[PDB]
């Protein structure tokens, strides 16, 4: 009874523009799905999805390689809905979180540029032996429940 | 401040 146990950051970078656009984006900003310590999630993940706000063209936003990130600029911040989905034959396939991406914060003296980390512990139980390997060359460790 |  093997038990796998692999970890992800989620995290997201915010700078405010030295000059809005025409249509009034304040601010340019990445978030990004990325292993710890130069572990590479590449092994396990087949593709993520970063799902954006109905304002932005094509929300559904799909990286199917590292680096495994979005690139925009807006005037907002939002909920942003992510997908994992992972190289496996079985179940789960992929795994869901929600990221919230913030673009400012209200301080005595103000703070152009922002990044935030989030870690996620993800627990896969008896996975074959294939998928295994896949954990473990991306730094997963097994324990035995 | 701005959200959506």
């Amino acid at each position: 009874q093997c038990t796998v146990q692999v970890r992800l950051e989620l995290g997201h970078r915010a700078q405010l523009r030295k000059k809005p656009t025409t249509e009034g984006f304040t601010h340019d900003w990445m978030v990004f799905v990325r292993g710890p310590e130069q572990c590479d999630i590449q092994h396990f993940v087949e593709k993520v999805v970063f799902w954006l706000h109905d304002s932005f063209p094509k929300p559904r936003r799909v990286c199917k390689e590292p680096p495994y990130k979005v690139e925009e600029s807006g005037y907002a911040g939002f909920i942003m809905p992510i997908e994992v989905h992972f190289k496996n034959k079985e179940e789960p396939r992929k795994v869901c979180f929600t990221y919230d991406l913030f673009l400012n914060l209200e301080g005595n003296p103000p703070v152009n540029h922002l990044n935030h980390l989030r870690c996620e512990k993800l627990t896969f139980n008896n996975p074959t032996t294939e998928f295994r390997y896949k954990l473990l060359r991306a730094g997963g460790v097994m324990v035995m429940p | 401040a701005a959200r959506k």
